[PDB]
């Protein structure tokens, strides 16, 4: 037989390898990637382990290693770091709020590695691997949230269509992990902080327009899109400060469902504010909040909007 | 250690230098070349940016220090005026130096000065000297 | 490589850190000693300091560069120097962080990089977009109070920290405005 | 070895112990440096970590076929059974490491307890799956064989059957 020469690494090096690929890195000698695909590199051995069964524990840590990879290059592309004025509004607001989850992932496998570099205890490959558990458990949801939200359809063309779709790849997957059981409240409570950092946005929009009266979007991002509002007021549905006839729709146009039950006050608030004009809503919905109840808790958001429909019509 | 120098080197001293001489070839700045103690170059840098504030003051404290002599033909009894405001704020401007911790980080020195620093290096291009 | 670091994030370049203009900040990217694991990190670190530096080059060209001396709004004017006195106190944070991070390297003689990584990340975000709004400004030449609109579109941007970060300039130009006002009225 | 097989009753299946459909982490080789016995050591052994691989595939897929908030629930269970299995393999390769001395028995002994919860756990996951309990007769499968008899099973299932009983008091006060 042939023996095949291999580069002989510590286990200790592994450990260091894979919290940093586990965090955002590329190029690691460990782990070599070739087309957005992060694959084990083909040979690497260790005194106490056998080629196989190094490979199938690298291998397992490589496929998490693919998932916080995509999601990095997602990161980074809407960053800044990259058309004329073309904010989306809601892909910044999301990839804003998953950064915020990536600095706190980074920050436990900080942890781990000071304790790795000036310390006699014991970190070996099984100690770690089960120290993230709970971490783990949450990348598995986060790349199905993200897979659905912005991977459904992959050429993506319009607008309006992608932003009315993740917030309901939100509102959907909160209600599925809802029942599950009360055991670790671990999922749920993070599937709500990206819904609340996604929907900041459409709730700006909305509360903008029914006091001041203006509906205000660019990137065609919101679902009674105003295509009839430009040239309407001079005629003086003629009334189309929302023109729902171009906005919402069944097939052409979409929409998202949690504001279906208010959505026929939003539209008769917004158009009664403009006509008594020709003569804090994310900030309201937090502190109610703060004090299986799922829908309950959107419950509470809509005596915000009957308040003022009641008032600003009347 | 080396940076008790920097702080007195925003008041004339001469551990560096302003030396009144032909750019480089006389004049010069007190300054570690190859092999040096704990200095790698940016160091070096670092210390220059102080450095141009310092050399405005010597110069500075210099404009403002000639006194009229009492026969200031040249100047106006206005020019005299303006010269004994300025070292009222030169004295300010050498009492925050003096203020400065003796003990402080070296990095940490140059940023709390920064303000000030360009801050009088306009005062300094306000008069031609 | 750890003081190092904190040297050309400060601002001020060193053989490991090669300034090259086109290049802004860009390490050697051949040492045997370190491994390329650690290369791409400092790289990605080195962009928060490709940024610190451009910024204060543009500041140090346009503000007291001059007592006041074919000036116009691009070259010159109360409100592009009003802009440059804001840019300076907005990054003011960044300053206070990196001196922080030595009082605890002198504090532990052994801290990986990564930790730096995690305490500089918020500002590795809110860099890059204020670029924008300069880089707006010079290509336009945009000229006297078109500035102060120009922040205020990207006074609408998604992350809440740049909003609260360029809100902070357009109070510091507004002071101008305001203070011209004062005046003609 | 010790390090190859505490990994090995653990998911990755390695070189050693090759993994197969019909039958899970079967060595089979003949090797001049474990005893020739100890493979049939080995091979009681085996039986533990073949289960383990499988159990987690199945959590897997949950949380047309079987689907539910139930599926969602009896899962979430059969993580916390395994969690005390999890933690009793970790312990074993600390000893490991510094005695240099302990045998693959010692792994033996310290591994007789799992051979009981294990073997009368995967009866209850196999019903589930060759007979499509999908919707509230979840409950009825896991307390018909919670009455059970061999008590490290009888209250294994316990464990499962009341986090159930959790998800079925919630769908319940939401309506009342």
């Amino acid at each position: 037989y042939v023996p095949d020469d291999r580069v002989l690494v510590t286990e200790t090096q592994v450990i260091r390898e894979t919290l940093w690929l586990l965090s955002g890195v590329k190029k690691l000698f460990i782990f070599q990637l070739i087309d957005g695909k992060v694959t084990v590199r083909n040979n690497i051995i260790v005194t106490h382990l056998t080629h196989s069964c190094l490979r199938s524990v690298l291998e397992q840590i490589a496929a998490y290693g693919q998932v916080v990879f995509r999601l990095q290059e997602f990161i980074d592309e809407v960053m800044g770091h990259s058309s004329t004025e073309a904010p989306f509004r809601t892909y910044q607001a999301f990839m804003w709020a998953l950064y915020k989850y990536f600095i706190s992932f980074k920050e436990e496998l900080a942890e781990i590695e000071k304790c790795i570099i000036n310390n006699d205890t014991t970190i070996t490959l099984a100690i770690v691997v089960d120290k993230l558990a709970p971490r783990l458990s949450q990348l598995k949801v986060l790349h199905k949230v993200f897979s659905t939200g912005v991977a459904e359809v992959p050429p993506d063309t319009r607008n309006v269509v992608r932003a009315s779709h993740l917030l309901n790849t939100l509102y959907k997957a909160i209600l599925e992990y809802d029942n599950v059981g009360e055991a670790s409240e671990q999922t749920v409570s993070l599937l709500f902080s990206l819904w609340v950092e996604t929907v900041r946005p459409y709730l700006q929009t909305v509360d903008e327009w029914i006091v001041h009266g203006h509906l205000w979007d660019g990137a065609r991002e919101f679902i009674i899109q105003r295509n009839k509002n430009v040239p309407v007021n001079h005629r003086d549905n003629a009334s189309a400060s929302s023109g729902s006839d171009q906005g919402p729709s069944s097939r052409q146009h979409t929409m998202v469902s949690f504001l279906k039950p208010v959505l026929k006050q939003i539209i008769m608030a917004g158009k009664s504010m403009q006509l008594l004009k020709n003569l804090e809503l994310d900030d309201v919905h937090d502190p109610l909040l703060a004090i299986t109840f799922e829908l309950t808790l959107r419950s509470c958001l809509y005596p915000h909007i009957d308040k003022q429909y009641l008032d600003c019509c009347g | 250690e080396l940076v008790k120098d920097v702080l007195n080197v925003l008041i004339g001293v001469v551990s560096a230098t302003f030396s009144l001489c032909q750019p480089a070839q006389a004049f010069v700045v007190k300054r570690g070349v190859h092999v040096s103690g704990a200095s790698p170059e940016s160091i070096s840098s670092l210390l220059s940016e102080v450095a141009e504030y310092g050399t405005c003051y010597t110069r500075l404290s210099h404009f403002s220090l000639q006194p009229v002599l009492d026969s200031l033909y040249s100047k106006g009894l206005v020019f005299q005026a303006f010269t004994s405001g300025l070292r009222r704020y030169l004295q300010y401007y050498r009492a925050c130096v003096l203020s400065t911790p003796p003990t402080l980080s070296l990095l940490t020195i140059g940023f709390l000065f920064k303000k000030l620093g360009r801050q009088l290096r306009y005062l300094a291009e306000l008069c031609g000297v | 490589m750890i003081h190092e670091l904190l040297l050309a994030l400060s601002g001020y370049p060193g053989s490991i850190f090669t300034w090259n203009k086109r290049s802004g900040l860009q390490v050697s990217q051949d040492f045997p000693f370190l491994h390329p694991s650690e290369t791409s990190v400092l790289n990605r670190l080195c962009r928060l300091g490709t940024d610190y530096i451009r910024f204060t080059e543009f500041i140090e060209q346009y503000t007291g560069h001059v007592q006041q001396q074919q000036g116009q709004g691009g070259l010159h004017g109360i409100y592009l120097r009003a802009f440059c006195t804001g840019l300076d106190s907005v990054l003011q944070p960044y300053r206070q962080a990196l001196l922080d991070l030595e009082q605890e390297f002198l504090g532990d003689p052994h801290l990986s990089i990564s930790h730096v990584n995690y305490f500089l990340d918020q500002f590795q975000l809110l860099f890059p977009s204020v670029m924008v709004v300069v880089e707006q400004i010079k290509s336009q030449k945009i000229h006297g109070c078109q500035i102060l609109e120009t922040v205020y579109k990207h006074s609408c941007g998604g992350l809440p920290p740049v909003r609260s970060a360029l809100e902070k300039i357009l109070a510091v130009c507004h002071g101008v405005m305001y203070k011209q006002l004062s005046a003609w009225m």
